[PDB]
């Protein structure tokens, strides 16, 4: 007989992850955070754990591991695996009853039996306390296969767990001497450092965790006093700020009307009262936080660029802060010292969830969902 | 002038004045190379004096061990530099109508270095004759002067 | 090229994927070895240059230690073998000559 | 028991329990379907398709879910689409076949026995656009919510290709097979061999339609941190034409997946596959939006009886709709009734709503038949205070009207208001697309932060704001469009606030003339008082009191679905006549304002007829024009001044 | 089937260019003329026959014309040796052409559909560009390398290198050959690019254009920037950049089945856009003397004239005057030197905003046949004066009708004027400063022809007009642009009651369907014919 391979009926996908450093000296390694610098080559083949943000990803779509084809003089499927980037089609039918034969009839691909993966895959930037001194925050190109793919968004921190594998490209011929390879991450599990707040339902040590802070009481002023007191006083700022957090209700009218369920707050004073240490507290403490600045990039800095994506033959838009904050906070500092360009796209954001674009080939209406501090 | 070049004494030494524009890059060309075969652990060597598309000399086409199959031992020969240089007519002197024109010129040896963008030049030199891999007409090539000296006014600025 | 000062002799040998006696193979990353190449390209220091003139420059390679010791912008002295590898025109088919460079020691 | 590979299906135990379903469906989704008269519900509407050609069975698949034995079809023709479908098309032959044999009938039998029937599947769950759309997705029913940007033009498909033979005067044909054109080497021997000797001949064979259109995509939630995505969809023959740019639409289809050639060199194929839409029905129109201009699209409701497709165009409404639709119009407060519905959570404010209904009316639209032509419509402005309506109007403007680009401030300038010229990277040539306003050709645009748009831009609407044209000379095109736009404007005065002690021709910091050639405009200043401020807050609060409006019936107004069945209606189909009569009061109200120009009589008119397309009068009453006078000095509060 | 039916066509064709011979004799019963066409085509060798359609479409009642306009290019070769027959034997260095016009409908081009495809179809629509006409190959000698053997007998529309036969068999390789540029019929050829009619594009869709191509004496018969219509054949042409997009291209390969033991798989990808080919042109859109004549013998026809040139407008008599003098020249060539004069007459229209100022331009660019309009803001340099297109497709260059390269002995109706901005505004003027336009790139350098006439409106620069300023300060235009304007109108208003009732009359007076209220005393049926006895008048 010959059989369909059990590679080909695999109903799942495999991953591992590593064990945290706590196994490691219990019983008494396997997995430091390295540096996208700290690499150094020669770990090919390894399982590594890398931390940075995740700058720019791709879309989700598929990619092909075995193409099926079809041939019906035969009735034998025609299974070719795919491995690189780029395949032949083995139109020529290799047949086990076509090949001891006179005619070599033709076969026709089928776009269901051929498995696929979902292919995903992005940038980590070195994390940049990580960097030396005077160096620059270099990047690394990270591939995804199957479930894990939608666990990577822009703008986030993450601990990436997976092997670290050569890509065979060189340069362009003449820019060469040999044999030279692409590096590239097959990424196997993932954790965050900040957390997704969609995902929270409760068990066994998440419960206690809240109920122990509940039960101590005054637990409002507990939080406030809790945020940034690493600087003096002040609670009434530092007790909104967890307002802002938490942020009330979004409502829908259920007849076509929306109205702001969040908090939008200036911190307007003069110098020495510290504000850029509480932008960037809260900057820490909120998931999907970003900073800002007042000058220079940020016409673009916070609107929708447009860029032909490099990995597939698309344009995309681009956020900018507002836009790479979402559901979070975005700070604002040295405030007076925007522009009227700038204004004219905060003041639409806080009035309301959206922003309207209508200059070359961007027409869209854009989700901001953001609050501003 | 350049406006008076001709295909009338091609070959031939031209004396021609105008200002250099670039200077490109030293090049390296061979002078003596020592080539072994990869197959048949046999040594010989070449020499080129003068001539540094078409002309010249290339490795010997066999030496069975097949085609091209010539090692050049690096390491026990010897090298020379050689130099791409534009000179274009003199602004100060050109139709009204139109850019100037400019030719393409060589030089080797001691002759490298000589010279500065911007100088104010005379060339005697052989207006000479080359094929270019254009993208131009439906059979022509391509005109170039092989420096054998230059001189100058004394100094430019 | 890169790893004799002298011109062994080419060995432009084929990547296994079968076995002499015809079996399937696969790859034992990380039982192989890997090494770092960088070519980094310096051009002359501004104030010892002739101003006015073009910047000119040439391609440094460098093996597994210095890589992690330049960046851009630094001053920066070399030492090394300026060789003149390939065989450029006279050769294949065709001008420009042969590929000058320096490996970095 | 017989079943296809790969699949679920059985042939003849679907084909039965489809025609036990054909046979036997009466309305049971409402019985079952959920907390929610009529008989053989689809049999009227097969004996009603087969005298009128419309070969089109459109299918609402939710039938199926709710009725007892056709769960076991769902989710197969879901997940099935293209060979379940397939089944359809021969059953429903068989099943209109049934009703001849058993009538008495004439010779429809001489084509439909020839003729073929189809189903477009349109009414399937909701989905997250692209994005939830993984490889486990591919090759099955989708629908995407959405609208247009750009549509291809019309391209050539092979399905016969023809073959000329270079000698002994005999030619072949093939049909085109998944794809491929196996063309035969033998000069088909049996009249002689020669052998390669034959030629494919272009012009002798038989294409279909083809088209491509681009998607910008829009779900009904999104995740955080998304951004809008351009999908490129193919649509066949018998849709071409069916919709093209700003249209909102929900459209159905199969996901499915292609590679691309790298390169027009040779066939190695990229294995990152690329992805699109196979368009199968496309739902041109809602419940919740009006309708698109009929006089505007008349080029266009020709073409699909000439096209022979019945994919709808206007929302079709009943007799027993209709004869509500006019019990209602005699009611004497029609006048206030929308006025409130319109906008069931904005206080007062009733002048500005009046306005913007008579502006969603337009009027009327006229033509000399060929050397100028007319339109129905107010161009708006709102001016005074912060904290009012301003912002929230234009978003239930933007969500009424079935066309339209929410443009905003500084972030909308000329190149991308009208059209320009940009690559199209998917095949790497230029292209044109239209730009905000050209998408706009109809309906409102819907403009604010109208002053902070800059002194260069708003040179472009000083022309469209009457002229309702734009004209073009810029490389690659030189042509006068169509901008049929209504333009609706949020403004602010000068400084911040409101300042009385100022004249507001100064106040609104807006040049003198195009405030002039605004139609309409309004006041809104806040001058605060108890017992109106604490009403408005009340009101407010109510949405909070339950944590959905569900009781927001209170205070009673029409439900938006009648509502914009309405005015689809009286937008459609009443074109009221300006009396000689109505002169008289008009012309002394004109004067009155000059003791201003033109544009107030220009506007007066096509304000008034509006009014008359409310209450759906033919012609004009003197009384109609004393209503749209008070209009315009009141919403600039003229008397105070 | 058709190697059958096609001779019964041709007998059919020719039996209708047989049976019918010129009648119409004392205007009496009608019998078509084409024995008497060809025996005027005798004299000629122009071989450039016009058959009209609907003189076709009786006979056979509809059953040979409604067969051979869809299954045309099937039965196009039977047709013309269908005339060839005809002409051997009533007439005694050969090619012809063959057109139907007249068809009973007109297709807008976005109805173009493949169904049609090597059908007759009826097309209009606005040419955008032309092109260098050149020779296509038709028949050609091929000669082979391996002997002097010669074919002329030709393939040619494609695939048109390759004949199977060699007059002697043996060949050491029999199927390829050598052309010879010297042994060739030729033809010219010519490329349009065709434009969609703006008064019918699609709501928001984009103006449609597509390519069409020219063959014979119908070449040379387009011109850029205009109206026309076609007849022709609904041809398609192999398309490369179609991959990358959606849905499965076919593919054809040569079979494997039946040969054994002998891209080398054989394989193709026929992927196609839709151009047209157009056999006939014309530049769509007795007792007129005794009109003409009878007008200028009349005084009045003048003062009937300026209250003529614009029936809507109310009053303004001065901008009449102006816009009717503006369609009418003056002796530019008036030298001895041979430097020639700005012979025609600029005009620029002033005023507070909501002056009817800019309805001129839509009448003007509604009647003046040689007119454009732009709205000024949205405009280029680029855009007035003409475009190039880089040597693209194979060709050599080609120019692209820049819109005041267009209006060449005419008006421009420059509306809002001001709002261009200083580099197109200078282009006007170095084209002011000299009747001539030069263009710059790619060191491709064109001088172009141009002789124009300006009509601008222009807005102060608060709309509302200082009396108490001089033109200069008030309209913000740099002397030398806002000279060469032979005059400037300009409109001041206010309420003057006696007028304003009139006015306001006049505005919804004229809002009663079509109705006289702007009738002329005269209408252009005979104006702007008058206007061209006017010009060729030269006083
Ligand atoms: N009340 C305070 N308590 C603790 N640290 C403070 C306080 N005020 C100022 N600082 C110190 O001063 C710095 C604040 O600078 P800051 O005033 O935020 O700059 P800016 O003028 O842009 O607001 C911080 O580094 C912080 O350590
Ligand atoms: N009179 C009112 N009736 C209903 N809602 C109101 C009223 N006044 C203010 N609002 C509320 O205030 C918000 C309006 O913000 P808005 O005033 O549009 O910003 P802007 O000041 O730029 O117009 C909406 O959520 C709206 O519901
Ligand atoms: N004398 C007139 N004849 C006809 N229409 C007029 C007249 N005066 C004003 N109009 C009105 O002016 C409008 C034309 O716009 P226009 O005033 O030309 O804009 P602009 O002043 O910006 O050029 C038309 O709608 C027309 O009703
Ligand atoms: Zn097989
Ligand atoms: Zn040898
Ligand atoms: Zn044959
Ligand atoms: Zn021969």
């Amino acid at each position: 007989t010959e059989l369909f391979p059990p590679n080909l009926t695999r109903r799942y996908f495999l991953y591992f992850k590593p064990l945290s450093q706590n196994c490691a000296r219990r019983y008494r390694i396997s997995s430091k955070p390295l540096s996208v610098r700290q690499i150094k080559g020669d770990f090919l083949g390894q399982l590594i754990t890398v931390r940075g943000i995740i700058t720019r990803v791709s879309d989700v779509k598929p990619a092909v591991e075995v193409i099926a084809y079809t041939c019906d003089q035969c009735g034998y499927e025609v299974f070719q695996e795919v491995n690189s980037r780029t395949f032949t089609p083995l139109s020529e039918c290799t047949s086990e009853e076509c090949s001891q034969n006179q005619t070599k009839g033709q076969l026709f691909m089928s776009t269901r039996a051929s498995k696929f993966s979902a292919f995903q895959e992005c940038k980590i930037q070195e994390l940049s306390q990580q960097v030396p001194v005077g160096h620059i925050p270099r990047s690394l190109n990270i591939h995804v296969n199957g479930t894990l793919v939608r666990s990577l968004s822009p703008g986030d921190i993450v601990d990436v767990t997976g092997i670290f594998l050569p890509a065979p490209y060189t340069g362009f011929k003449a820019l060469k001497a040999g044999l030279l390879t692409e590096t590239y991450l097959e990424a196997q599990f993932v954790r965050q450092h900040k957390k997704k707040f969609a995902s929270f339902s409760l068990t066994s040590d998440v419960e206690e965790r809240v109920m122990e802070l509940i039960t101590s009481g005054d637990v409002y002023n507990r939080l406030a006093k809790s945020i940034a007191p690493e600087i003096y006083g002040n609670l009434d700022v530092k007790k909104a700020l967890l307002l802002l957090l938490v942020g009330g209700v979004d409502k829908r009218v259920g007849d076509g009307m929306k109205i702001r369920g969040d908090i939008n707050v200036c911190l307007m004073g003069d110098p020495g009262v510290a504000k850029s240490q509480l932008l960037k507290a809260i900057c820490k403490i909120s998931p999907r936080g970003v900073y800002t600045t007042g000058k220079g990039s940020s016409g673009v800095g916070l609107t929708a660029a447009v860029m032909k994506d490099p990995v597939t033959d698309e344009m995309i838009l681009e956020g900018g802060a507002l836009v790479l904050a979402d559901n979070g906070i975005c700070c604002i500092d040295e405030f007076d010292k925007m522009d009227e360009s700038d204004r004219t796209a905060i003041h639409e954001v806080m009035e309301q969830q959206t922003i309207s674009i209508s200059k070359a080939g961007i027409n869209t209406t854009l989700n901001a969902r953001t609050s501003i501090l | 002038p350049l406006r008076d070049l001709d295909s009338e004494h091609v070959s031939k030494i031209v004396r021609l004045s105008g200002i250099i524009i670039s200077t490109s890059v030293l090049s390296s060309r061979a002078t003596y190379l020592s080539i072994m075969c990869r197959n048949c652990r046999h040594t010989t060597s070449i020499t080129i004096n003068n001539f540094n598309t078409g002309n010249t000399v290339s490795l010997p086409r066999s030496c069975n061990c097949g085609p091209d199959p010539y090692i050049i031992i690096h390491e026990s020969s010897k090298f020379i530099d050689q130099q791409f240089l534009k000179l274009q007519e003199i602004p100060e002197l050109v139709p009204v109508g139109e850019m100037p024109r400019n030719l393409t010129m060589t030089c080797d040896r001691y002759l490298t270095n000589k010279v500065i963008p911007g100088t104010r030049v005379t060339i005697v030199g052989i207006y000479s004759i080359y094929n270019s891999k254009n993208g131009s007409g439906v059979a022509i090539r391509t005109p170039y002067i092989k420096i054998l000296g230059i001189q100058s006014d004394v100094e430019t600025s | 090229a890169t790893t004799t000062l002298t011109t062994r002799i080419p060995t432009p040998a084929i990547y296994p994927t079968e076995d002499t006696e015809g079996n399937k193979l696969t790859t034992e990353y990380g039982y192989s070895t890997f090494i770092d190449h960088q070519r980094i390209t310096v051009q002359e220091m501004p104030e010892m240059a002739p101003a006015g003139q073009l910047p000119r420059s040439i391609d440094v390679i460098l093996d597994d230690d210095l890589v992690d010791k330049t960046k851009p912008g630094d001053r920066v002295n070399v030492v090394g073998v300026f060789k003149s590898l390939g065989a450029g025109g006279m050769n294949q088919s065709n001008l420009i000559g042969f590929k000058t460079l320096i490996l970095g020691n | 028991l017989r079943i296809i590979w790969g699949t679920n299906v059985s042939i003849q135990e679907c084909t039965t329990n489809f025609r036990n379903f054909l046979m036997s469906f009466k309305y049971k989704f409402r019985k079952i379907l959920d907390e929610r008269d009529e008989e053989l519900y689809y049999i009227k509407q097969l004996n009603e398709m087969r005298e009128l050609g419309t070969s089109n069975l459109n299918l609402d698949a939710r039938n199926l879910l709710a009725y007892k034995q056709t769960e076991d079809l769902y989710h197969q023709l879901l997940n099935y689409p293209q060979e379940v479908i397939s089944i359809m098309d021969q059953t429903i032959k068989d099943c209109m076949v049934s009703l001849i044999v058993d009538n008495n009938l004439d010779y429809d039998l001489d084509e439909i026995e020839t003729k073929f029937y189809k189903v477009r599947p349109y009414n399937v769950g909701s989905c997250k656009g692209m994005r939830e759309l993984n490889p486990n997705d591919i090759d099955k029913l989708i629908n995407l919510k959405g609208l247009v940007l750009r549509s291809t033009p019309v391209i050539p498909d092979m399905k016969v290709a023809f073959f000329k033979c270079n000698v002994c005067d005999h030619t072949m044909a093939v049909e085109i097979d998944r794809g491929v054109i196996q063309e035969p080497a033998r000069c088909e021997r049996i009249d002689c061999n020669e052998p390669n000797s034959m030629s494919l001949i272009h012009n002798r064979c038989s294409f279909a339609d083809k088209q491509v259109i681009k998607l910008q995509e829009t779900p009904d939630f999104v995740p955080d941190g998304q951004t809008p995505h351009s999908i490129s969809l193919c649509v066949y023959d018998e849709l071409v034409d069916s919709c093209r740019a700003g249209d909102r639409i929900e459209v159905t289809g199969t996901f499915r997946s292609i590679p691309i050639r790298a390169n027009s060199r040779q066939r190695v194929l990229k294995s990152l596959y690329k992805t699109y839409v196979d368009v199968v029905h496309v739902k041109k129109v809602s419940d919740k939006r009006l309708d698109v201009d009929t006089s505007t699209i008349e080029q266009e409701l020709m073409q699909n009886k000439v096209d022979h497709n019945e994919v709808e165009e206007v929302r079709q409404i009943t007799d027993q709709d209709l004869a509500k639709i006019r019990e209602v119009a005699a009611r004497e407060d029609l006048y206030s009734l929308l006025a409130r519905s319109i906008a069931p959570s904005i206080y007062e404010l009733e002048d500005v709503k009046k306005g913007i209904l008579l502006q969603l009316f337009g009027g009327t639209n006229k033509t000399f038949t060929k050397g100028g032509r007319y339109r129905g419509d107010i161009n708006i402005l709102l001016c005074g205070d912060p904290s009012t309506s301003k912002s929230q109007i234009l978003q239930y403007v933007h969500k009424i009207t079935p066309r339209g680009v929410y443009t905003s401030g500084k972030g909308s300038s000329a190149v991308g208001l009208t059209a320009y010229i940009t690559r199209d990277v998917d095949t790497k040539q230029l292209v044109l697309e239209s730009g905000a306003l050209v998408l706009s050709d109809g309906g409102v645009c819907c403009i604010d932060e109208f002053d902070k748009m800059s002194d260069s831009t708003r040179s472009v609407l000083h022309e469209v704001m009457e002229q309702q044209t734009i004209s073009i000379a810029k490389a690659g095109i030189i042509t006068t469009l169509n901008a049929r736009s209504s333009i609706l404007a949020s403004a602010n005065p000068i400084g911040s606030r409101y300042n009385p002690n100022l004249p507001v021709t100064e106040n609104i910091d807006l040049p003198p003339p195009l405030l002039s050639r605004f139609d309409l405009v309004y006041l809104v200043l806040d001058k605060v008082d108890e017992k109106n401020d604490r009403e408005l807050a009340k009101h407010l609060t109510n949405l909070y009191l339950e944590d959905k409006p569900e009781h927001i019936s209170q205070d009673d107004v029409l439900p938006v679905e009648f509502l914009t069945m309405y005015i689809s209606y009286a937008k459609e189909h009443i074109h009221p006549i300006i009396t000689e009569a109505a002169k008289t009061e008009l012309v002394r109200a004109y004067v009155g304002m000059r003791k201003a120009t033109t544009r107030q009589l220009e506007s007066m008119i096509r304000l008034a007829e509006a009014h008359a397309k409310m209450k759906l009068k033919n012609v004009v009453e003197l009384e109609d024009v004393q209503e749209a006078v008070r209009l315009i000095r009141s919403a600039i509060k003229d008397y105070a001044t | 089937v058709d190697d059958v039916t096609g001779e019964k066509v041709r007998e059919a064709f020719e039996q209708f260019l047989e049976d019918f011979s010129v009648q119409s004799t004392d205007t009496g019963e009608v019998e078509k003329v084409y024995r008497a066409q060809i025996e005027f085509m005798k004299i000629y060798d122009l071989n450039t026959i016009y058959i009209d359609y609907q003189h076709l479409s009786m006979r056979e009642n509809g059953a040979l014309a409604m067969a051979i306009s869809e299954q045309y290019y099937r039965f196009l070769p039977f047709l013309q040796k269908g005339l060839r027959r005809v002409v051997r034997k009533y007439a005694p260095e050969r090619v012809f052409q063959i057109s139907f016009f007249n068809l009973p409908t007109v297709h807008r081009i976005r109805d173009i559909r493949s169904e049609k495809i090597g059908s007759l179809l009826s097309i209009s629509g606005t040419v955008t560009r032309t092109s260098e006409v050149r020779p296509e190959l038709y028949k050609a000698s091929f000669t082979c390398d391996m002997c002097r053997a010669i074919v002329d007998n030709v393939e040619q529309s494609f695939k048109y290198t390759e004949p199977t036969f060699c007059p002697n068999p043996s060949c050491e390789n029999r199927a390829f050959w050598t052309l010879n540029v010297t042994r060739s019929r030729f033809l010219d050829w010519q490329k349009v690019r065709i434009q969609e009619n703006a008064n019918e594009i699609p709501t928001g869709s984009m103006p449609r254009t597509l390519d069409v191509i020219l063959r014979g004496d119908s070449v040379e018969r387009a011109k850029p920037g205009d109206r026309c219509k076609f007849t022709g054949v609904e041809i398609v042409v192999p398309d490369v950049t179609q991959l990358g997009l959606p849905g499965v291209k076919p593919s054809s390969t040569l079979d494997t089945r039946g040969i054994s033991k002998t891209r080398s798989l054989g394989v193709r990808d026929l992927t196609y856009k839709i151009s047209f080919l157009a056999c006939h042109v014309i530049s769509i859109g007795s007792d007129e003397i005794n009109e003409l004549k009878e007008m200028v013998k009349d005084e009045h026809i003048y003062d009937k004239l300026v209250r003529s040139i614009a029936p809507a407008v109310f009053g303004h008599e001065a901008v009449k005057k102006g816009i009717l003098l503006q369609m009418l020249g003056g002796v530019h060539k008036s030298t001895v030197e041979g430097i020639k004069l700005r012979g025609d007459i600029n005009i620029c229209v002033v005023g507070d905003p909501s002056t009817s100022k800019s309805q001129f331009l839509k009448y003007v660019v509604g009647f003046a046949p040689r007119s454009v309009y732009t709205s000024g803001k949205a405009s280029s340099a680029a855009g007035l004066t003409a475009a190039v297109v880089r040597d693209e497709e194979g060709g050599d260059y080609t120019i692209e009708a820049g819109a005041l390269m267009l209006a060449d002995n005419g008006i421009c109706c420059i509306d809002e004027f001001d709002k261009m901005d200083i580099s197109d505004q200078v282009a006007i003027h170095e084209a002011m400063e000299q009747q001539t336009i030069s263009i710059a790139k790619a060191g491709i350098h064109a001088t172009l022809n141009a002789r124009t006439s300006i009509l601008a409106a222009a807005n102060p620069v608060g709309g509302r007009y200082n009396r108490k300023l001089s033109l200069r300060g008030n309209l913000n235009m740099t002397a030398p642009i806002m000279s060469r304007f032979d005059l400037f109108f300009v409109i001041l208003d206010d309420c003057n009651e006696k007028i304003d009732t009139e006015l306001a009359s006049h505005i919804v007076d004229l809002h009663m369907k079509r109705d006289e209220a702007i009738e002329p005393p005269f209408s252009a049926e005979q104006l702007r014919r008058y206007i061209k006895y006017a010009r060729t008048f030269k006083p």
